[PDB]
């Protein structure tokens, strides 16, 4: 009923990363345990599974020896460690539980998934920069303010308007790579008569260097 | 002929 | 490795007609063919297990056909919240392979962008960067083209573009443009314009500013 | 000796349809009557040619009595879920074994009456065929339940009576298959193993009933190696099978032997290829 | 839904193989929990037709049994093979047909 992964992992090049997956809800013994990768683009490969009941092991060719899978039945846990780690191995890691009982090999219950970004970069805290009108173009009922966050390692940043309390009219555009730094940009549009009436505010957060920032539109 | 459960559940 | 052709690779359809996708294999798996749907952010989410089978709470809707070598994945009257990714993947023998998925969107009706430009916050200038933001919120379809213009003539040098996905509400898209440069030629120039051409328009819309 | 035993299995399959059921009849060593749950309509249908004798009504009292053991099997794998705090959602067996083996006299020589849940037994009647063994705590609440109802006295009823006199009629009718003894066909292959030794194999194809030693003595006796003996397996027409292979230096073959002990053989075989 | 017992797999033939002489392959597999199993004769990689199956029983500890046979006629060039798929492997195990084991 529950797969919970380990969070977000960041690693050099040719170095080494476990990964653990928490199962509650059901016998751990009863189902096998699957890892399954999912790259940027060409997504969803098989990496293998392990048998929480007697340890038996599958692999696939493409990543033996890379993949070391184990299983700890005490905690009901299951772990995956990748070693000599490139920039390929950047992707998001799922453990998935394969159907017990009948003689099939499809997983059914999938977990929240890890990222797992290898690069030389050094964690770095993001820039928050406001995006007021033209001053003076206003004309329209509605206006559009903006939240830019650039200059970040690694990924993700959470980025939330007026403390949650406006999630209409809000996008927040997916980051890109630049100059080695990540860059992401925020949207939210407000009826003309609450702004700049009433102050306008965008926090980011970025967990990977502990930092909050608060930054008020003009 | 075989045996006979008979309603005897467990 | 028994490998696993998924097409079509994306599809447009509206709320309420039939979706076929098609699953080829390369070897004999028999009927051990499965089907996944992913919604964004989340993972994957098991529809359809070895067989036909159609798992307990998956809505009568889906199904499943085929045998051996093809298998055909079908939505009859396809919902709003049917509009996902769908993957297949084989269960036959090791090792276990996927498709390439399949990119359902909502075929909605065309909505004009609303188009905004921001200038270089102060802050940023101090820093030593210049950034000049284009947003264009909510419209369909998904293609549409950025120009940018700096004193009338055009720039294409140092843009960057990111699309979102398609809206769960709306089956919009929205689209952040920025163009980059230093502090110093930015100072140079003065008017900065930013011009949007998409199929709900046959003249492009433009938002533009001065400097000054 | 001779034995009547049945083997009982309810499965469960949730979100498919309702618990498999099925019963099957052995007079010794072969199957002679089935019961499925998954056929074209549940019935107890003959395995061997020797029960079709019996009429329209014998037939007819046994499919009464699987389908009666069978609600109660449902009834069984649902209140084993609650006895184990077990969710609804997983797959449970429930097995069943009961019969009698009876000496060549008669008299019953042993009863079965037993139990299991998941692979692990749960409740057994005890040789006195009056008393119950349980493995865990729910098997304790049956036991108590079944001691206060008094089911050992039906089921030692059901063990010494009509099983044995069931055993003695099934012996007397199929006589012609179940009490024949087919002796041993036997001989000895040769294969070369990638290094200097050799594999020598003794096979035994052929015989009725499955009883069979086949034993390797080398110069004089004795085992004295980890001889490979695969286990007596159905050739599917009646008769069995079993070998028992050895490895020798390239030269010893005529220095080893294959004893084979049968019922069905005047003289245990000794060979040698 | 507790143990697990792991199949154990015998190919084998009735009379002695005979190349022209129809015969039957049996596939024998036995000592596995759950009884949920699955068997497949392959000749030649290729999955056989009519493949009959005996009913399944358990034995005195509990482990299920069970007997796969069809026709077969062996010829000298020809592979015959088991493919055995159960909740205890990771994988369908495959075990070949020996004309002398």
């Amino acid at each position: 009923v529950q797969l919970q992964q380990s969070g977000p992992v960041l690693v050099k090049p040719g170095a080494s990363v476990k990964m653990s997956c928490k199962a509650s809800g059901y016998t751990f013994t009863d189902h096998y345990m699957n890892w399954v990768k999912q790259s940027p683009g060409k997504s969803l490969e098989w990496i293998g599974g392990i048998n929480p009941y007697n340890g038996g092991i599958s692999y696939n060719q493409k990543f033996k020896g890379m993949a070391t899978l184990t299983a700890d039945k005490s905690s009901s846990t299951a772990y995956m460690e990748l070693n000599s780690l490139t920039s390929e191995d950047s992707a998001v890691y799922y453990c998935v539980r394969r159907i017990g009982y009948y003689p099939s090999y499809f997983f059914d219950y999938w977990g929240q998934g890890t990222t797992l970004t290898v690069s030389s970069a050094k964690t770095t805290p993001p820039s928050v920069y406001p995006l007021a009108p033209v001053c003076g173009d206003t004309t329209g009922s509605s206006v559009t303010l903006g939240c830019l966050v650039k200059g970040y390692f690694p990924e993700p940043v959470t980025l939330t308007w007026n403390s949650g309390s406006l999630s209409s009219g809000v996008h927040t555009f997916p980051a890109v790579l630049q100059s080695d730094l990540y860059t992401l940009s925020s949207s939210v549009t407000v009826t003309s008569s609450t702004w700049p009436s009433q102050s306008i505010t965008c926090n980011v957060a970025h967990p990977a260097s502990s930092t909050k920032v608060d930054k008020k539109i003009e | 002929r075989g045996p006979g459960r008979a309603f005897v559940t467990i | 490795s028994t490998t696993v052709t998924q097409s079509p690779a994306s599809l447009s359809v509206a709320t309420g007609e039939k979706v076929t996708i098609r699953c080829i294999t390369s070897t004999d798996i028999d009927d051990n063919m499965n089907w996944y749907q992913q919604k964004p952010g989340e993972p994957p989410k098991l529809l359809i297990s070895e067989g036909n089978t159609l798992r307990p709470g998956v809505p009568s809707r889906f199904s499943s056909s085929g045998f051996g070598t093809d298998f055909v994945f079908t939505i009859e009257n396809t919902l709003s919240e049917d509009f996902a990714d769908y993957y297949c993947l084989q269960s036959d023998d090791m090792p276990l392979t996927f498709g390439a998925g399949t990119k359902l969107e909502l075929k909605r009706a065309d909505a004009a962008p609303t188009v905004s430009i921001f200038p270089p916050s102060s802050e940023q200038l101090t820093s030593g960067g210049a950034s000049v933001v284009c947003f264009l919120n909510n419209f369909y379809p998904k293609d549409i083209n950025v120009k940018w213009k700096i004193d009338g003539s055009e720039r294409q040098n140092g843009v960057l573009n990111s699309w979102t996905d398609q809206d769960s509400k709306d089956s919009t898209y929205s689209m952040s443009s920025t163009l980059t440069l230093t502090k110093d030629e930015y100072e140079r120039h003065n008017s900065y314009t930013c011009e949007a051409t998409h199929k709900t328009s046959t003249s492009p819309i433009v938002k533009s500013f001065n400097r000054n | 000796s001779h034995s009547l035993r049945y083997f009982v299995t309810a499965v469960s399959r949730p979100g498919f349809g309702e618990p498999r059921y099925m019963e099957v009849g052995y007079v010794d060593n072969t199957e002679f009557v089935r019961f499925d749950s998954d056929a074209e309509n549940p019935r107890y249908e003959p395995r061997a040619r020797w029960i079709e004798q019996e009429g329209p009504e014998y037939w007819e009292r046994e499919t009464r009595r699987a389908k009666g053991n069978e609600q109660s099997f449902r009834v069984d794998l649902r209140t084993a879920l609650r006895y184990y705090n077990q969710s609804a959602g997983g797959s449970h067996t429930l097995q069943w074994m009961a019969g009698c083996d009876v000496e060549s006299d008669g008299r019953l020589l042993r009863g079965y009456w037993q139990f299991a849940y998941d692979g692990c037994d749960y409740i057994a009647l005890n040789e006195d065929l009056k008393t119950w063994t349980a493995a865990d705590m729910a098997a304790q609440i049956t036991r108590r339940k079944w001691e206060q109802a008094g089911a050992a006295e039906r089921d030692r009823a059901y063990l010494e009576g009509e099983c044995v006199e069931w055993l003695r009629r099934y012996l007397k009718n199929g006589n012609a298959t179940l009490l024949r003894t087919d002796p041993p066909k036997a001989h000895v292959t040769h294969h070369r193993r990638p290094e200097g030794d050799v594999t020598l194999r003794c096979w035994a194809l052929g015989f009725y009933p499955a009883d069979i030693t086949l034993t390797w003595q080398l110069n004089g006796e004795e085992l004295t190696q980890e001889m490979e003996l695969v286990e007596t397996r159905p050739a599917g027409d009646g008769t069995f099978q079993k070998w028992a292979s050895v490895v020798v230096p390239l030269g010893k073959e005529q220095k080893y032997t294959c004893h084979v002990e049968h019922e069905g053989l005047p003289e245990p075989l000794t060979l040698r290829w | 839904y507790a143990i697990q017992k792991t199949p154990q797999i015998q190919v084998y033939s009735r009379h002695p193989p005979e190349n022209g002489k129809p015969n039957i392959l049996n596939c024998y597999v036995t000592q596995f929990h759950p009884p949920h199993i699955e068997i497949q004769m392959l000749k030649n990689g290729k999955k056989i037709p009519k493949v009959e199956m005996s009913d399944m029983s358990f034995s005195k500890d509990w482990s299920f049994y069970i007997l796969a046979h069809t026709e077969f006629t062996p010829t000298e060039t020809d592979t015959y093979a088991c493919r055995v798929k159960h909740a205890s492997m990771a994988e369908p195990k495959t075990v070949y047909w020996d004309r002398d084991m």
